[PDB]
């Protein structure tokens, strides 16, 4: 009974492997001009936290920031002039996620408490109060993204993903597919959905449908993922000191962003406008700026005194915000 | 028991094999074209004189 | 009549020894600055810049003294001699004040183990740092703008004033050792490699401090009735190098006892 | 040069800074201790004796506030959420001491202690070991299957010799003999002075940390 | 949700009194709170302003050293002490509040209290004066800035308080639905999509950039 099932599964595996397999992007990108050297200098230094910050998100206006650290504090920032717009106390000090709603009305936070809390910013009486406290996950939440003003997607360590409804805290959709899910990236059109797990794999789901659409395999656990601005590709960063780029329409791997001088994993991954600079926040006390279309590194963003945790890029590509295990958040331009 | 997991596992890969594929060269060319099309508005690439002191 | 020295031949070995000690001091303090004053991560701890102040004070004092003592018999003008004497005095009393401050810091680190991170803070570590230097400068400049005719009043006021700090350092180290022994015996009663290590670290420092600073101050105190001889002058000249030996031994010991520096380098 | 709007919006930031400054110094007077023992070894019987995810307990003793974090039923990869506990004052490891008769999960406890003690994040964090459930172990000496599980090993039937041997075995599992320090208490079912031992241990470790930071060590 | 001002002013000349105000359901500890008066025929102008934390006690140029403001955040009470009463105190006092993020100041207005006695000036002129509202059409309001209201930050100061016949005014633009505002340099235009019986009222225009927000200059467009 088990032998027949194993043979059948192996038949499918080798069939899809042979079907998904001459040219290479790294070879076809020859005889082209590289970007050169990027040496952007820090423009803003942000203080106030006394802990290791873990997550952040740029606002939709490219001027407001949200920051969460290992202390029970959530800070709304002002990147233009350094002013603390508002501070919010968290019930749970262990938080790993951040989210800024596109409307700017709500923020989200979650951590080891297995629940995600929504805070409302623009309210009467000049206060920020909890709007919803969604629960139903057995584990630690890894990422949260606002699909819309009323829909949110959460990935936790229970090897499943959830699509919720703010109006009614009941779960709307559950995605099952192992290893702990560590990162989440939302489609630019908010139509698709991707999640990378600890089993050295990533999965692309269908938000409307509710079932997995595609799978990608590389090795070690994956803890960073982000969509390309086009929406037909994404970038992943694993703990094996290797960064990779995958294409939805190809179901293959293009090139590896690795160097023999680094044996350190990747903590955060992000892109810029037009998808030309891929910024990878490593755990070797500094970030790196790879060329997403080239196999050669371009620039290094040093200046942090500890492991870089979070990393964000504005919607218009005007500044890059980096955070690390030291409580200073830096804005680079 | 194990039968439900067996059916759930076997049903997934067969569905994944029905999606048609295109050559990776076309996707790479499309990505390159998209990258070079929006290359003339990139403040991080070309520093030209919001965040100034 | 005036500054009297025995003979040229015998004061070649003294000059050679002084030059060797000065060169060793400068090179060792340069190495300490290179391995400590990188200003990266070690600047957070207040005690690390308390030691840096002592090393800086010792290096000056050595620089402004060993070179100015090699040209001795030009008198030049009295203003230059008073200025250099005031500078040397300020450097020495600043070194003593830095030693007193670091002894107080170590005393607090055991007196209030739970409150040490709050009692001693970087904002509160700069008021005393500047206050000690200001006191050093004013006590160095007092004779030039004060009462003169140095005379026995200045000689006697530059004695006891540093002696109280020197005795307080010993008292603080005695209390530290006693508290460590009490903690060890309490742990034994509950049912030691810390007390022995602390005693080994402190005994050398204390014996060096009590041997270097004892004979010179004793001679200065005894020379209060105005009587002196060539033997007294020669022994004072001999003890000058022993007194300067602090700039050679104290920075090295203080920068080598801590294992954090060895782990970093 | 600031406008009327901007001038009034700087005092807001100053007030926020003051609020975080006064709030941030209240989290530096509390000692963090991490429970990491086995679930059925007696953790539930020891948390209440002193008086979804992570459980936080707040206790007071000798005008000192203790925060105790229990990761009870996370059931996730320990390598992905153990970073948050870097900097914890001490790790309280607890074992049942009477689970060698399963023949084994005693080797599982040994492996878990080896993994936690030799962790890279906890290279300078003290571990307090609690050997619990003495009643059953002492009352099973009549027919203790210690020779059955270890046919090649020979020892006395007295429980004190076995306790000393097993404590030595747990101590020898440590690989960092210079930074860490394992404390054993011999906790019982009806003990009352468990809090005193942990208070003395945290006092000793904080004094040693202060000595190391000052420069003497 | 509710801001009640108390203290009825009717006393003999030569005395002093207090005018208090209390707020319900507000974060009073994080709100700046101005004080304004309305004459029988005039606009709205500052008489006092206090910021959060009590670090800004700006007063008015008309009266100085006689009026003072006291605040109690735990008691949620703000009150005015007045001394040396003069004949020119016959106004309705209001206690508007505001807050400044890095966002809509002068939002809520109080009911106000009476102040009566028992029995170099900026001026603006417009080509149109007291234009009656023609039924079946829509009215538009034009305004010009005497100075350059635009700041280097691009934050043009543009307030359009509307006072219906009643108790307290309201906000239209802070920097309804039919009310719209079009700005071009020194020219400002308020537009109303449709008229209604509740749309009739008095409008006030902006003439302030510096510390004293004296925007009391404004034509009465009741008819
Ligand atoms: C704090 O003053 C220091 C500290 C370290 C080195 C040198 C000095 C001063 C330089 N200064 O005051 O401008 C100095 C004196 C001097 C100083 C005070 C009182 C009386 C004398 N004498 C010197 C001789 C050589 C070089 C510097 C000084």
């Amino acid at each position: 009974e088990l032998d027949q099932l194993r043979q059948e599964a192996e038949q499918l595996k080798n069939q899809i492997r042979d079907a998904r397999k001459d040219a290479t992007l790294s070879q076809i990108t020859n005889n082209i001009d590289p970007v050169g050297r990027i040496q952007m200098r820090t423009r803003r230094t942000l203080r106030g936290h006394l802990a290791k910050i873990y997550a952040m998100h740029w606002g939709t206006d490219s001027r407001l920031l949200v920051s969460a650290s290992q202390d029970g504090k959530l800070i709304i920032w002002d990147s233009y002039t350094t002013n603390k717009v508002h501070a919010i106390p968290l019930r749970s000090s262990w938080v790993m996620t951040c989210a800024y709603a596109p409307s700017g009305n709500y923020v989200a936070c979650g951590g080891l408490d297995n629940i995600c809390s929504i805070y409302n910013l623009k309210t009467r009486e000049g206060n920020v109060r909890v709007s919803r406290e969604l629960a139903g996950h057995t584990g630690y939440l890894s990422c949260c993204r606002f699909l819309d003003d009323n829909q949110i997607v959460t990935s936790s360590g229970d090897t499943t993903c959830a699509l919720w409804d703010i109006e009614t805290g009941q779960q709307t959709t559950t995605f099952t597919g192992t290893g702990d899910v560590m990162s989440l990236s939302l489609a630019p059109d908010t139509r698709l959905f991707v999640s990378g797990a600890c089993d050295a794999s990533a999965k692309l789901w269908d938000v409307r449908e509710g079932m997995c659409r595609q799978t990608f395999t590389g090795e070690s656990d994956i803890n960073a993922i982000c969509f390309f601005p086009n929406g037909n590709a994404f970038a992943t960063g694993s703990d094996d000191a290797t960064c990779r780029l995958f294409d939805l329409r190809a179901d293959q791997e293009l090139m590896t962003y690795s160097h023999d001088n680094i044996i350190c994993g990747i903590t955060s991954v992000s892109f810029s406008k037009s998808g030309r600079l891929l910024l990878a926040g490593y755990d070797d006390f500094n970030c790196n700026v790879w060329d997403a279309l080239k196999a050669d590194r371009a620039g290094v963003l040093a200046g942090h005194d500890n492991r870089v945790s979070c990393l964000g890029v504005t919607d218009d590509g005007m500044a890059v915000a980096t955070g690390s295990w030291d409580s200073f958040l830096k804005i680079w331009n | 028991a194990s039968i439900a997991q067996a059916r759930k596992l076997v049903e997934q890969l067969k569905m994944e094999a029905n999606i048609d594929r295109i050559k990776v060269s076309k996707a790479a060319a499309d990505l390159m074209a998209y990258c070079e099309a929006h290359a003339k508005e990139d403040p991080l690439l070309t520093p030209v004189p919001p965040f100034r002191e | 009549e005036c500054f009297m020295v025995l003979n040229p031949s015998q004061q070649l070995a003294i000059a050679v020894l002084s030059l060797t000690l000065g060169t060793f001091t400068v090179l060792e303090n340069l190495l300490v600055l290179c391995v400590i004053l990188h200003s990266r991560s070690l600047r957070c701890r207040p005690s690390y810049h308390f030691i840096g102040s002592l090393a800086v004070a010792d290096l000056l004092g050595s620089v402004i003294f060993v070179y100015s003592f090699i040209d001795f018999h030009r008198k030049d003008s009295r203003n230059v001699f008073l200025f250099k004497l005031g500078g040397v005095t300020a450097s020495f009393t600043a070194s003593v004040g830095s030693l007193f401050l670091t002894a107080i810091d170590r005393y607090i680190s055991i007196h209030r183990p739970l409150a040490y991170k709050r009692i001693v803070t970087r904002p509160k570590a700069v008021v005393a740092f500047c206050l000690m230097w200001t006191i050093a400068i004013v006590i160095a400049v007092l004779p030039l703008l004060g009462w003169n005719c140095i005379d026995e009043t200045y000689l006697m006021f530059w004695i006891g004033v540093t002696s109280v700090l020197l005795l307080f350092i010993v008292y603080a180290y005695m209390y530290i050792l006693w508290k460590a022994h009490s903690h060890a015996v309490r742990m034994i009663q509950r049912g030691a490699r810390m007390d022995i290590r602390l005693a080994k670290t402190l005994v050398l420092i204390l014996v060096v401090l009590i041997i270097c600073w004892g004979p010179l101050l004793a001679i200065m105190v005894y020379d209060v009735f105005g009587k002196m001889n060539k033997l007294i002058k020669t022994v004072f000249a001999f003890c000058s190098m022993l007194c300067l030996l602090n700039s050679t031994v104290n920075p090295i010991i203080y920068a080598l006892r801590s294992k954090d520096l060895r782990h970093a380098f | 040069t600031l406008s009327a709007e901007d001038k009034a919006a700087v005092e807001r930031s100053k007030m926020i800074d003051r609020n975080l400054r006064e709030d941030g110094e209240k989290a530096a007077r509390e000692v963090k201790l991490l429970l990491l023992g086995a679930g059925e070894s007696g953790k539930s019987t020891i948390v209440k004796q002193m008086k979804t995810g992570i459980v936080e307990t707040h206790f007071t003793f000798k005008d000192l506030h203790f925060k105790m974090f229990d990761v009870g039923g996370q059931r996730s990869e320990r390598k992905k959420w153990i970073h948050c506990f870097e900097g914890v004052t001490a790790i309280i490891f607890c074992v049942a001491l009477s689970d060698y008769d399963l023949v084994n999960r005693m080797h599982e406890s040994m492996k878990l202690f080896d993994s936690i003690c030799n962790n890279k994040w906890f290279t300078d964090t003290s571990i307090i070991l609690f050997l619990n459930k003495k009643d059953l172990f002492e009352e099973k000496i009549k027919k203790s299957p210690l020779t059955i599980c270890y046919p090649e090993y020979a020892g006395s039937n007295t429980y004190e010799e076995a306790a000393a041997y097993i404590q030595c075995q747990f101590e020898d599992l440590n690989k960092r003999k210079d930074t860490k320090e394992i404390y054993t208490h011999f906790t019982c079912a009806t003990d009352t002075k468990n809090v005193q031992f942990v208070f003395d241990a945290v006092t000793d470790v904080i004094i040693k940390n202060n000595l190391k930071d000052c420069g003497l060590f | 949700v509710q801001l009640v001002e108390s203290g009825g002013g009717l006393v003999q000349p030569g005395g002093s009194r207090k005018l208090s105000c209390s707020a319900s359901g507000f974060a009073f500890s994080s709100f700046g709170m101005h004080w304004v008066r309305q004459a029988p025929e005039k606009g709205l102008e500052w008489v006092a302003y206090i910021s959060s934390g009590s670090g800004t006690i700006y007063y008015a140029d008309t009266v100085k050293g006689r009026f003072t403001i006291s605040r109690d955040d735990p008691k949620n009470t703000l009150f005015l002490q007045m001394t040396s009463l003069r004949s020119e105190d016959t106004a309705m006092y209001y206690c508007v509040r505001s807050i400044y993020y890095y966002s809509s100041p002068f939002d809520f207005w109080g009911q106000g209290t009476t102040l009566t006695v028992s029995s170099s000036d900026i001026v603006m002129t417009q080509a149109t004066s007291s234009v009656p509202v023609t039924p079946g059409e829509s009215v538009s309001i034009s305004c010009r800035s005497s100075k350059s209201l635009l700041h280097s930050n691009g934050n043009t100061y543009l307030y359009w308080f509307l006072q219906r016949p009643g108790q307290s005014p309201q906000l239209l633009i802070y920097r309804p639905d039919r009310f719209s505002g079009s700005g071009s340099g020194t020219a400002f235009t308020l537009t109303i999509s449709r008229l209604e019986a509740e749309d009739v009222g008095v409008y006030y225009c902006m003439q302030h950039l510096e510390y004293p927000l004296t925007f009391g200059a404004g034509t009465k467009l009741e008819l």
